[PDB]
């Protein structure tokens, strides 16, 4: 299927490249793993192109930058490609330029944390360094003109012996932030606030992508050493980035996605937004654009099993039948995911 | 020809084995040769008759009044799980079980290869259209009850012939394994506790 850039319309269900440099420009963070997979495969980095993903490209395309934060949502079944279609939206708005700030799982914050740093600074928050440092050594790769153009006017106190007074470029503050490890939450924070404040001129065009909302407001597995459980209130990291999802500022458009797979405490099967989300969450996150995202159609399907073909990555011999098309079809209710494991094992 | 009881019926006797073979192998001789009238009068007195019943029972669809179309009910039963699928002549390859999709209701894909198997058989993959009901036991049993149920609902969408693929198929034949009880002095109901020489 035939393809330029990530925008027409008339292209649904169609196979859309990159480079693999444009990859390790567009996504330093992580890109789903199974299409990792995928990549690192068939040396090819290729896409379909989803009505999901069609609408809300059209909507960011009608974007007023005078207008508050607008909120989006992806929802939907396990497996059913809403992380992906994450994506689409974050190359095409970085290649037109934009600031791009992408946290791919925020479960990974809440939950599995080795080091949790006691910081009375902001009075009784825990800073993740392990996250912090990792997440800004993605960001420093994601936009690279943006962060010498940027002028802080602030002053910003790290320690006894060191500071940065204003006037100083992003990006300094992001690597001095990862050099010395132990600040690196606070410096998050603090790149997060200033991002917030620096919106408001027409410098910053703001993609902010949280995949895993509900981790924001969810309960939490992390624990003091008295056993009792942290709240989510209590992480440094999602404290400050409750704040980014907050639609006070101008210039800046958020994309969400409620997850099941990296969740805590949510059964297996719920994928709509309000149980994942739970009361604060719906509450706190105010209207949005609550984007259904499904199982392919046949025509995507079909498409699917074309591409798949093309590769021959279909290694059965069968496989080539309508019998083998019928058999792939029922297996996986025709669900990207499902398919995808389908087809790694024939 | 009778059985040796009822020779010993007829006669009001006590037989021997041998006397009945003797017998019959006599009765052989005679239907050996031309067979008069009385001859063959003698040997239908100890005729006997026998009957043997083999088809899988038919049920005639039934068309449903809401649609005007027409659907099938079948009824699985395995192993502490029974279910009841009801399939529609015109699908859109919807498969729906207990109110959710055969997807999510089957993670284990085992499960829905075993849910596949009639359907693939009889070619008619996309073509229905099954509402499902299931309960009692674990994962697999279900699944198994479910592949008994549609097999036995998909006979009256099917033709005369390929009823009788499913029989030798092996579709519609309960499976009559189950659990076995645990004996008492034992362990598993065959597993015996350690056994001592000494
Ligand atoms: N061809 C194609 N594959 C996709 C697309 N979106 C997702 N996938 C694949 O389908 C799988 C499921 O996507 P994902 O967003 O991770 O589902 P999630 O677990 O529900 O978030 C991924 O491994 C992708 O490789 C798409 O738009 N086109
Ligand atoms: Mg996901
Ligand atoms: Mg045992």
């Amino acid at each position: 299927x035939x393809x330029x850039x990530x925008x027409x319309x008339x292209x649904x269900x169609x196979x859309x490249x990159x480079s693999l440099q444009e990859l390790k420009t567009v996504f330093p963070h992580g890109l789903p793993p199974r299409f990792a997979m995928q990549v690192k495969t068939f040396n090819e980095a290729c896409l379909m192109v989803r009505k999901p993903a069609l609408e809300l490209l059209h909507y960011l395309k009608n974007t007023n930058f005078a207008h508050p934060a607008v909120r989006y949502v992806l929802y939907g079944e396990k497996g059913t490609g809403k992380t992906l279609s994450l994506c689409h939206i974050l190359h095409f708005c970085a290649k037109q330029n934009w600031l791009i700030l992408h946290i791919p799982d925020a479960h990974i914050w809440v939950k599995n944390c080795r080091d949790l740093l006691q910081s009375n600074y902001n009075k009784q928050r825990f800073d993740q360094p392990l996250e912090a440092s990792t997440w800004l050594k993605n960001f420093k790769t994601a936009n690279e003109h943006f962060l010498s153009q940027i002028k802080v006017q602030e002053k910003y106190v790290w320690n006894k012996r060191e500071s940065t007074e204003k006037g100083r470029p992003l990006g300094e503050v992001v690597e001095q932030g990862i050099m010395r490890v132990r600040n690196a939450t606070d410096a998050v924070g603090i790149v997060l606030k200033e991002l917030k404040r620096q919106s408001s001129l027409g410098i910053f065009h703001l993609l902010v992508a949280v995949d895993g909302v509900n981790a924001l407001w969810g309960r939490t597995t992390l624990k003091r050493e008295d056993k009792s459980p942290i709240a989510p209130e209590e992480l440094a990291l999602i404290h400050n980035l409750r704040k980014m999802v907050k639609n006070d500022w101008q210039g800046g458009a958020i994309v969400l996605t409620v997850s099941q797979t990296g969740s805590l405490f949510k059964p297996r099967n719920a994928y709509l937004p309000q149980e994942l989300l739970g009361k604060e969450g719906f509450d706190a996150l105010d209207p949005f654009i609550p984007i259904l995202v499904s199982n392919y159609n046949p025509k995507e399907f079909e498409s699917c099993i074309q591409y798949y073909l093309e590769n021959n990555w279909l290694q059965h011999e069968k496989a080539h039948t309508e019998e083998g098309k019928k058999e792939l079809l029922f297996l996986s209710n025709r669900n990207p995911g499902q398919l995808e494991r389908l087809c790694a094992y024939l | 020809w009778l059985i040796k009881e009822e020779l010993e019926e007829m006669l009001v006797e006590k037989l021997s084995d041998q006397d009945y073979a003797q017998f019959i192998r006599l009765l052989e001789r005679l239907s050996a040769l031309p067979c008069g009238a009385t001859e063959e009068d003698f040997v239908n007195r100890f005729r006997r008759s026998i009957p043997x019943x083999x088809x899988x029972x038919x049920x005639x669809x039934x068309x449903x009044x809401x649609x005007g179309m027409a659907f099938s009910r079948g009824e699985g039963k395995r192993k502490t799980a029974k279910a009841e699928v009801v399939v529609y002549g015109q699908g859109s390859g919807r498969i729906d079980v207990n109110g959710v999709d055969y997807l999510l209701y089957f993670p284990v894909t085992q499960d829905r290869e075993q849910l596949m198997f009639p359907l693939h058989f009889l070619d008619r993959l996309g073509k229905h259209d099954m509402t499902c009901a299931v309960s009692g036991g674990g994962r697999s049993a279900q699944a198994g009850a479910v592949r008994l149920a549609m097999a036995r609902a998909l006979c009256s969408f099917v033709t005369e012939d390929e009823v009788e693929w499913m029989r030798q198929a092996g579709l519609l034949t309960a499976d009559p394994r189950v659990r076995e009880r645990k004996k008492p002095g034992q362990e598993g109901a065959r597993r015996k506790f350690t056994w001592k020489k000494r």
